[PDB]
RNA sequence: AGCUAGUUGGUGGGGUAAUGGCCCACCAAGGCGACGACGGGUAGCCGGUCUGAGAGGAUGGCCGGCCACAGGGGCACUGAGACACGGGCCCCACUCCUACGGGAGGCAGCAGUUAGGAAUCUUCCGCAAUGGGCGCAAGCCUGACGGAGCGACGCCGCUUGGAGGAAGAAGCCCUUCGGGGUGUAAACUCCUGAACCCGGGACGAAACCCCCGACGAGGGGACUGACGGUACCGGGGUAAUAGCGCCGGCCAACUCCGUGCCAGCAGCCGCGGUAAUACGGAGGGCGCGAGCGUUACCCGGAUUCACUGGGCGUAAAGGGCGUGUAGGCGGCCUGGGGCGUCCCAUGUGAAAGACCACGGCUCAACCGUGGGGGAGCGUGGGAUACGCUCAGGCUAGACGGUGGGAGAGGGUGGUGGAAUUCCCGGAGUAGCGGUGAAAUGCGCAGAUACCGGGAGGAACGCCGAUGGCGAAGGCAGCCACCUGGUCCACCCGUGACGCUGAGGCGCGAAAGCGUGGGGAGCAAACCGGAUUAGAUACCCGGGUAGUCCACGCCCUAAACGAUGCGCGCUAGGUCUCUGGGUCUCCUGGGGGCCGAAGCUAACGCGUUAAGCGCGCCGCCUGGGGAGUACGGCCGCAAGGC
RNA sequence: UUCCCGGGCCUUGUACACACCGCCCGUCACGCCAUGGGAGCGGGCUCUACCCGAAGUCGCCGGGAGCCUACGGGCAGGCGCCGAGGGUAGGGCCCGUGACUGGGGCGAAGUCGUAACAAGGUAGCUGUACCGGAAGGUGCGGCUGGAUCACCU
RNA sequence: UAAAAAUGUUCUGGAAA
C-alpha cells in the first residue's frame, strides 16, 4: 500500500544504481516526475520517460555511472552517491528560505516543494522561497 | 523509537547520584568521632588503615579516613569531614581534613604539606 | 486514576471602579480527566548566567521587570491608591515594664548581636552629586543614594629588580672517584629607584536663588565637595616578598637514601612482601605565581536518553499469540477552500548583558557613545508544490463473486487393531526378574515361559519426512457430522473500504488448583535393595498424587527463528510440498539448503534479509541487589502482572 | 595395543590462560553496612463532621432605655450571618522509631560437600511441582545455547 | 536427520609473565 511513494522512488533509484542496472521502473505520479525532472536537469540521471507496465503508468528512470576502473573491483563509481529522504510522512520538515540547507558544501543538491513548484535549493534560494524539504542528493 | 513514540514518551534525563551524601550539599561538614579504630583493607592489600566513625552535624553517622602517618584523634575529638572515599576500606566514603579542629597536622611533613594541614617550617 | 455541591450552567438580586458563582436566593444537572483531571514532592517567574560546534543541558546570586510576604493568622478603617514593612483592631506564641487593672514591641530597612552553619562585612562619613516627599521660596527630611571601611571572594594591572659577572667558590646532591648538578644562580661591580619624604593639589558644580529683560526666551552674578590634602603632578629617594601543586601511565617533570603487604599512597589502572622514577626525606625537575592545591556542585567530553545524533539473532533490548478501541500513518487523476506551509510589509521583541566599531580612567578590568542581529507572537497583503479539508473521477492496495485444491487446523459422536496389567480355564516345573556385579522382589500356597477366554484403561506401529496444517500454544488409527484459516484460476463486482495498534477482549504447552468420574501403563513424594567416606542421587524392586475425561480455575516457559506486523525495492543455483499452464519448462503460494550486491564486532544473514526504504507498536540504557521489597490489580491456593 | 604411565599429529568442547596441581556453586560460622516484616508505639502534613467562637464588614432592630438633630434622620447600643482561632471524634499520605525476624552487599589465607565449566564424570538449561544439610535431585513438558562410528536423504 | 560410550573427592592468600 506504499506508505511513502516518494521515499519508495528514491530507494528504487538507490537499490538499482547499487547493482549497476541500466534503468529502473517506478509507479508514475505527477509530483514524482517533478523530482526526476530535476535529477535529470542536475545530471544525476541520464533522464526519465513515461512508459507503460502491463496496463499501468510507470516512469522509467535511466541511471548514470562513471567509467570502469582499474585494480580489483572495476565497478564504476556512482553519480548518485547519496540520496536520502529528509521529510517523511512520519514527521514532515519545512524550511524558511533562510534555513535552506547547503548539501555537500555545494557539490550537492537539495530538492524542495514550494508554492513556486518543485525546485532545487539553489533556485529556491534565488526565489526567496522555502517549503517542504523532499530530499538531498549528492 | 519512531518519532511518534518520542512525542508520546520522549527521552528520559539522567539524574546523577551523590557519591557523598551526609555532606548534604556542603563542601565539608563537621562531626564528632564516636570511635577511632583501625580497619583492615580490601583484597589485594594488607595494612591497618586508621579510620574514625564520625557523628555528623547533618544528622549522619559515617566512617571517615584519617590521612597521613600517625594522628592524634581519640573518641570525641571534633573533626571536619570532606569528600573523598578510600578504595580499600569498603564503606569508607569521606576523608578527615587534617589541621582543622581537633585534628592536628602531620608532624615533620615536608612535601605537599598543604594537603596534610602542616605549617611551612622555619629553615632550621 | 478517577476528581467535583457553589460543584457546572441559568434567572433575579447583593457587591465592585468594572466583568464574574466574586457572594446569595431559586431553578437545571452539569463541569473536569490518560491531550494526565485529582493527589503527593519540589520551586518565586523572566531579561539573563554557566557550559556547549550546535541542538541542547544546568541555573535564576549581584543589576533590571513582574509577583508574593512584613513574628504566625484573620479583618476592616482612611484614602486617587493599601485590606497598608517603621498605620489600626483582634487572637496566638515569645520578649520586656507594672503600683498586678492593664501596658509595650516585631531589623525579610541601615549598622550591629546571638543561634544555626563549612561560611558571608562597619553599631563609618555626607546629603557635595543623582533621585524622592512637602514648600511660592528660603529650605527641611532622605541608613534611597554618593562615598569610605573589612575579607586575595572574584576579575584586571603592578612589584619583589636591571646589565654585567668563572672551562664555573662554597654548601648540599649525585658519581663508571676523572667528574656531573644546583649555576649567571650567588658573591662582586655598575645601574634604575616599589616604598617612603617635602611641596603643590583636582574633575565631579551649575543650577535652584539674586539682577537687567515681563519672575518668558536670552544675558550676568553669588553660594555649595562627604570622598580628601585622596587622585594626580613636581622634586628627593632605599635592592627592596615567594609561595603552592606536581614528577609510574593517563600528564609536563628522576635520581639517592629510609622503609620492607609495615608505615603509607590512591581520580582510574593500581603502588608497598629487603635495589620502590608510585610510600617518607633529600637533591633535582616540571607547572603556575600573590597565589597554589583540596572538597562540593553545573555543563563538557558522554552519539552514555541519540531532534541534530543510538539501538534490540548471540552483547542490555521483540510483547507468548490473536482480534481490535483511542491514536499515528495514507495509492492515482482533477477542481474549490488556503488551516499547516512559504513569501513581502508592518507592530512588538524595554534597559542593562552578549557581539562589533570608537572612545574615557597612563593599560586593563571596569565604563560611555554608536552600530548590527533576533526567533516567537499580532495585523494586512500574496503563493498553492506538499500536508490537510470539500467535491467529482480512477482501479494498481484491500474486500467481494464464480469454479476449483491440499492439509495430524478446531469441536462432537462413533469405532479398529497391536500391546501392557489383572481375572478365569488349560498345560507345565524350578526358577524368574534384575545388573558393572548383585541384592531387595516375585515363585514349589506352583511364578517365569505357553495356548484359549474375559475385563479395563491409555496411546495409536508401518505410512512418516529434508513432509503438512495453525496466529501462537499446538495438532498424528479410522469414520461421520459440525466449523475456521488458506491457495490457485477466471478477472466478473465494489471503488482506498487501507497499515499498525496504548488500553480492552479472546486464546494460551507442562506442572498446579476445585467438584465429579476414571485409573492399564508410567510415576514426583514415599519405602526397600544396592553403590559410596556419606548417597535424602545416579542403578534395581515397589509406590501415591498426577498423567486420562467433564465443567470451572491458573496464565507461566529456552511461549525460540532467542529475529513484532504490513508494504515496495535489490543475481542466481538447487531440493521439496501444493495449484494453474500454450504441463522440455513456465507461473502463483509454502518448506529447506548454498550463495550476487549489501550488512555484521565476528559468527553469520542474504527475495522465508540480519540488505535497501516508509508506516505503526513493544522494548533497551553497566554488573550485583532483584523480577526482590513496598503499594496496587488478579488468583481458591501455588502464585501472576 | 583394549587397560595403566609419558608422548607425537589431526579433530572436538571449554566458563581454563597462575592454563585441571585450573575453575567454581550453595548452605553453616564470625564481622560490618544498608534494607523488608514486626505487638506496636512518637511525630508531620492533610481531609470530614460537630461544639465554643475574637476583631471586622455586611444585613435586620434601634424599642418600656440614652446622646445629637441639618427634627425625613444619625450615633451609641442589642440580635443575627460569616468568621481567625481553639476543642471533641474519625479517616488519608509521609517520616522516625520498636524485642524479634527475612533475606541482601561487602569482608588475605574458617567448616561441609562438589552442582556447573571438558558425554565435568547422571549432557546442560528451563516453567512447574514435590523433596533434601547445602550446592541440588526427581516428576511432567519444553529448548539446543548437547550429543562418535555407521547410516538416510 | 538417528546418536552409543565414564564407580573414584579435593589442591590456603598475594605475585609470575
Amino acid at each position: 500500500m506504499l506508505t511513502d511513494p516518494i521515499a519508495d522512488m528514491l530507494t528504487r533509484i538507490r537499490n538499482a544504481t547499487r547493482v549497476y542496472k541500466e534503468s529502473t521502473d517506478v509507479p508514475a505520479s505527477r509530483f514524482k516526475e517533478e523530482i526526476l525532472r530535476i535529477l535529470a536537469r542536475e545530471g544525476f540521471i541520464k533522464g526519465y520517460e513515461r512508459v507503460d507496465v502491463d496496463g499501468k503508468p510507470y516512469l522509467r528512470v535511466y541511471l548514470k555511472y562513471g567509467p570502469r576502473r582499474q585494480g580489483p573491483d572495476p565497478r564504476p563509481e556512482q553519480v548518485i552517491h547519496h540520496i536520502r529522504r529528509i521529510s517523511k510522512p512520519g514527521r514532515r520538515v519545512y524550511v524558511g528560505v533562510k534555513e535552506i540547507p547547503r548539501v555537500r558544501r555545494g557539490l550537492g543538491i537539495a530538492i524542495l516543494s514550494t508554492s513556486k513548484g518543485v525546485l532545487t535549493d539553489r533556485e529556491a534560494r534565488k526565489l526567496g522561497v522555502g517549503g517542504e524539504l523532499i530530499c538531498e542528493v549528492w | 523509537p519512531t518519532i511518534n513514540q518520542l512525542v508520546r514518551k520522549g527521552r528520559e534525563k539522567v539524574r546523577k547520584k551523590s557519591k557523598v551524601p551526609a555532606l548534604k550539599g556542603a563542601p565539608f561538614r563537621r562531626g564528632v568521632c564516636t570511635v577511632v579504630r583501625t580497619v583492615t583493607p580490601k583484597k589485594p592489600n594488607s595494612a591497618l588503615r586508621k579510620v574514625a566513625k564520625v557523628r555528623l552535624t547533618s544528622g549522619y553517622e559515617v566512617t571517615a579516613y584519617i590521612p597521613g602517618e600517625g594522628h592524634n584523634l581519640q573518641e570525641h575529638s571534633v573533626v571536619l569531614i570532606r569528600g573523598g572515599r578510600v578504595k580499600d576500606l569498603p564503606g569508607v566514603r569521606y576523608h578527615i581534613v587534617r589541621g582543622v579542629y581537633d585534628a592536628a597536622g602531620v608532624k615533620d611533613r615536608k612535601k605537599s604539606r598543604s594537603k596534610y594541614g602542616t605549617k611551612k617550617p622555619k629553615e632550621a
